[PDB]
């Protein structure tokens, strides 16, 4: 009965303002109030908005950069976040109070555009380790594979991490037998559907 | 009653 | 001032159908004596989703959740229980207090599952010669699957200790053999990389009875 549908992904560079809708129903709107937190991979509350009068109560860590608002008619909240800063990449909610809370919006802030990854090999008792890694891309996601889906025991694909220069990187691994290196092709299937890149990286010793 | 107290505490808890 | 909330333990690590404990201490009481309210609920969080609400004013299960679920206490102290817990309740917990703005949320408790001890299979990658074309050089320590997610990753560079330049990842508890994998990626200049001869991660785990260390030289 009660939602709370929040607006898709977000992907925007240092100093820009970004905005997040929260749109609710199942309830009256204005007889309740919302609140927003942010999540960074804890959580901290960031403040409220009164959804009768419209005024906001913000959190001391979110004084100056920060907006609450409404669209009251169409039972919305909005987030604004103005000068865009590395430190605000992170999941953000609102919540009705306590009671329920939204589905977040992800928010990444980087200098980057669009980039499709790089792929280098990661090259190999008698258990060898060979892999890719995925260097260099923007934005989220890929997807990685080994031998087109046939390949799954023992494979590890990392999550990605967002690096210095505002690009992401992962690797992914697979063990395997030694003896298995001269009888058998690995070859890591990569997809970054925003560039149109799909690579097939053959892994030899 | 019980039910009822709690409806109301509940909500009033979540007012602006 | 603001109302602290601390929660423990950080993480458990359980087994199927063990009842779990996790508590919540605050700072100042959270019950509101004008309607004998404790303003503190409980909420499950499993990866990439939404927190969802347990328990409410401490004790009051929320419907539709499994009666496995139980909170108790009462002014500064509260605890939630697990009576017999399932696979399907590994998740972050936490609890928040909404008796006064600021909000807060306690640190949050993260289940796994326990398992034996074991020790990460160790291997070290150098940078592909395709890579260093582009001016930069990544080598990468790869831990496989080991037990618990606790370990230490050195790297070393010419076999002095290099503390700079690394980033860490780790998968989630695998879904067979509920270990944890973890790499390690140490990102040079080329310039850098080829100032030196040799590269190492050593790698300190409760499962290895003494560090091992992975290396090459640079040209073997
Ligand atoms: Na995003």
């Amino acid at each position: 009965q009660i939602q709370l549908v929040q607006s898709g992904p977000e992907l925007k560079k240092p100093g820009e303002t970004v905005k997040i809708s929260c749109k609710a129903s199942g309830y009256t709107f204005t007889d309740y109030s919302v609140h927003w937190v942010k999540q960074v991979p804890g959580l901290k509350w960031m403040g409220w908005i009164n959804t009768e009068t419209g005024e906001p109560t913000y959190a001391d860590d979110f004084k100056g950069r920060f907006a609450f608002s409404l669209e009251s008619s169409a039972s919305t909240a909005y987030l604004e976040i103005h000068n865009l800063k590395n430190e605000d990449t992170a999941t953000y909610f609102c919540a009705l109070g306590w009671l329920h809370w939204g589905l977040g919006t992800t928010l990444t802030v980087s200098s980057a555009s669009t980039k499709g990854p790089s792929v280098f090999p990661l090259a190999p008792g008698g258990t060898a380790a060979l892999g890719c890694l995925v260097k260099d891309y923007f934005p989220e996601p890929v997807t990685v594979s080994w031998n087109s889906g046939a390949l799954t025991s023992g494979v590890h694909t990392f999550p990605a991490v967002l690096q210095s220069s505002g690009l992401y990187s992962l690797s992914s691994v697979v063990t395997v037998p030694s003896s298995s290196l001269g009888t058998q092709t690995y070859i890591c299937n990569v997809n970054h559907k925003p560039s149109n890149t799909k690579v097939d990286k053959r892994v030899e010793p | 009653n019980a039910q009822e107290l709690l409806e109301l505490d509940k909500w009033a808890s979540l007012w602006n | 001032l603001d109302i602290q909330l601390t929660q423990s333990p950080s993480s458990l690590a359980m087994s199927g159908g063990q009842k779990v404990t996790m508590r919540c201490k605050s700072s100042q009481s959270l019950l509101n004596s004008r309607n004998e309210r404790n303003y503190l609920a409980w909420y499950q969080q499993k990866p990439g989703q939404s927190p969802k609400l347990l328990v409410y004013f401490a004790s009051i299960r929320e419907s539709g959740v499994p009666d496995r679920f139980i909170g108790s206490g009462s002014g500064t102290d509260f605890t939630l229980t697990i009576s017999s817990v399932q696979a399907e309740d590994l998740a972050d917990y936490f609890c928040l207090q909404h008796y006064n703005t600021p909000w807060t949320f306690g640190g949050g408790t993260k289940l796994e599952i326990k398992r034996t001890v074991a020790a990460p299979s160790v291997f070290i990658f150098p940078p592909s010669d395709e890579q260093l074309k582009s001016g930069t050089a990544s080598v990468v320590c790869l831990l496989n699957n080991f037990y618990p997610r606790e370990a230490k990753v050195q790297w070393k560079v010419d076999n002095a200790l290099q503390s700079g330049n690394s980033q860490e990842s780790v998968t989630e508890q695998d879904s067979k053999d509920s270990t944890y994998s973890l790499s390690s990626t140490l990102t040079l200049s080329k310039a850098d990389y080829e100032k030196h001869k040799v590269y190492a991660c050593e790698v300190t785990h409760q499962g290895l009875s003494s560090p091992v260390t992975k290396s090459f030289n640079r040209g073997e």
